[PDB]
């Protein structure tokens, strides 16, 4: 644990880019996570929605 | 306590543990500022029973023993002067603590001099470690010799003035 | 499943019942395409920045 | 600021993202007591270490350096003058030695 | 338990000692200090959209 201070930011900053790679996962409330699941399944005004 | 709210909560993901693990960053980080600040020595000074220090007084700034806190006139006056899913984590020193590392800083910095930062505490008497700052500023010994009651009225009636000052502005 | 990247050969062992893989960022990695049953890696194709 | 003591020199070293900095300082030890007085007294006058530090193993007064213990003669050459003896408190008695 | 702060040392104080040291110690320490991170980049477009 003598080169701490370092690796808490290496950590730390591999840990955002984790998270937002994580963050495509979600859906926010639409059918899915996936852009090409929604364009291959509705129409562009729901599709945009 | 709703559990759709929650449910529809798991759609957006982990920003509640990118929150929580923010504040737990900024909660470990005023425990790290305290410990930087206040922790420096790793040996607890206390001064001598006997207050013989040329004429010098440090009352307003040593601990009182008559208080349970053992705090200072001047810092319990400071004490004085300050007044849902939400918890407020205590800090990791407590005041008490705080009171004891500046208690201890004081004794080392009246009874050693500069030599506690460095070293072990080598200790000094005090128009000695005077005379020796009078030095560092470039004026000599003699001069603070020749003065030292003047020097040590004057320095009992700045504290007095700071205490006085630190009691009468809001 | 749509999307676009290159097609290259796998050394993945994917299990009978195992049929496409899966990233962190649940994007689809490998795919296992039907008539022939072969296994398909599926590598984004090569960008950057200008 | 460059370390734990007094500090002497420090040497760079580069890290991976960072840098570690070899702080070479001066830590003193095995400290001794000795009696010591802000002046001595001789002639009527009193005398004042121009650098130094008076201090006493017991019978007799010397002059050293305030960071490491070398004792010399108290002299005129490492000492000056400044008044008489009725007004420094705790000035002590001791001959002042003129090369 | 309850954290202790110090060792306790009570420094032998009187109105007409000294001490002086007699030998020093040549002590090196080190100082870690980061300098810079990771330079990222992210394309927001791609990002969000691909
Ligand atoms: C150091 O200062 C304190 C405070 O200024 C002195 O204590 C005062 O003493 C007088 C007479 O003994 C009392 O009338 C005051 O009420 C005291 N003040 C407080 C706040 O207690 C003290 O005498 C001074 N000298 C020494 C050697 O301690
Ligand atoms: C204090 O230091 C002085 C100087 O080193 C000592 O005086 C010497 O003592 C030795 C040992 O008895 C003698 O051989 C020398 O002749 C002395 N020198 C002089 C100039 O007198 C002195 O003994 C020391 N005192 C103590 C208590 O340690
Ligand atoms: C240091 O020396 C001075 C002067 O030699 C001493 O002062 C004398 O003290 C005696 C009795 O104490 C008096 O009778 C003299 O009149 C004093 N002379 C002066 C010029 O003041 C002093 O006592 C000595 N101190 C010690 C501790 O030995
Ligand atoms: C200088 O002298 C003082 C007192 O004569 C020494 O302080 C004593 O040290 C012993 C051993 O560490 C303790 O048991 C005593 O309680 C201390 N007394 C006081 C009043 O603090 C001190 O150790 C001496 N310094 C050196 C370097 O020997
Ligand atoms: C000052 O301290 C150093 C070490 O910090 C002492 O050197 C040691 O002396 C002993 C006995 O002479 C030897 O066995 C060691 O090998 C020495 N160590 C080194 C690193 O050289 C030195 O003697 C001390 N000096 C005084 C005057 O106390
Ligand atoms: C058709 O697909 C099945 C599996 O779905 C496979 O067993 C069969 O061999 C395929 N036939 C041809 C002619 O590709
Ligand atoms: C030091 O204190 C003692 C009493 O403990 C006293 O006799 C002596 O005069 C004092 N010396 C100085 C220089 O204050």
């Amino acid at each position: 644990s003598a080169l701490g201070k370092l690796q808490d930011v290496v950590n730390q900053n591999a840990q955002a880019l984790n998270t937002l790679v994580k963050q495509l996962s979600s859906n926010f409330g639409a059918i899915s996570s996936v852009l090409n699941d929604i364009l291959s399944r509705l129409d562009p005004p729901e599709a945009e929605v | 306590d709703s559990t759709e709210c929650s449910n529809l909560l798991l759609q957006y993901g982990s920003f509640c543990t990118q929150l929580n693990r923010a504040l737990t960053g900024i909660a470990v980080e005023q425990d790290k500022n305290t410990q930087e600040v206040f922790a420096q020595v790793k040996q607890i000074y206390k001064t001598p029973p006997i207050k013989d220090f040329g004429g010098f007084n440090f009352s307003q700034i040593l601990p009182d023993p008559s208080k349970p806190s053992k705090r200072s006139p001047i810092e319990d006056l400071l004490f004085n002067k300050v007044t849902n899913g939400l918890t407020v984590l205590p800090p990791l020193l407590t005041d008490e603590m705080i009171a004891q590392y500046t208690s201890a800083l004081l004794a080392g910095t009246i009874t050693s001099g500069w030599t506690f930062g460095a070293g072990p505490a080598l200790q000094i008497p005090f128009p000695m470690q005077m005379a020796y700052r009078f030095n560092g500023i470039g004026v000599t010994q003699n001069v603070l010799y020749e003065n030292q009651k003047l020097i040590a009225n004057q320095f009992n009636s700045a504290i007095g003035k700071i205490q006085d000052s630190l009691s009468s502005t809001p | 499943l749509t999307g676009t990247g290159v097609l290259t050969e796998s050394n993945k062992k994917f299990l009978p019942f195992q049929q496409f893989g899966r990233d962190i960022a649940d994007t689809t990695d490998a795919v296992r395409d039907p008539q022939t049953l072969e296994i398909l890696d599926i590598t984004p194709c090569s960008f950057g920045g200008v | 600021f460059c370390g734990k003591g007094y500090h002497l020199m420090s040497f760079p070293q580069s890290a991976p993202h960072g840098v570690v900095f070899l702080h070479v300082t001066y830590v003193p030890a095995q400290e001794k007591n000795f009696t010591t007085a802000p002046a001595i007294c001789h002639d009527g006058k009193a005398h004042f270490p121009r650098e130094g530090v008076f201090v006493s193993n017991g019978t007799h007064w010397f002059v050293t350096q305030r960071n490491f213990y070398e004792p010399q003669i108290i002299t005129t050459d490492n000492t000056f003058v400044s008044g008489n003896c009725d007004v420094v408190i705790g000035i002590v008695n001791n001959t002042v030695y003129d090369p | 338990y309850t954290m202790s702060l110090g060792a306790e040392n009570s420094v032998a104080y009187s109105n007409n000692s000294i001490a002086i040291p007699t030998n020093f110690t040549i002590s090196v320490t080190t100082e870690i200090l980061p300098v810079s991170m990771t330079k990222t980049s992210v394309d927001c477009t791609m990002y969000i959209c691909g």
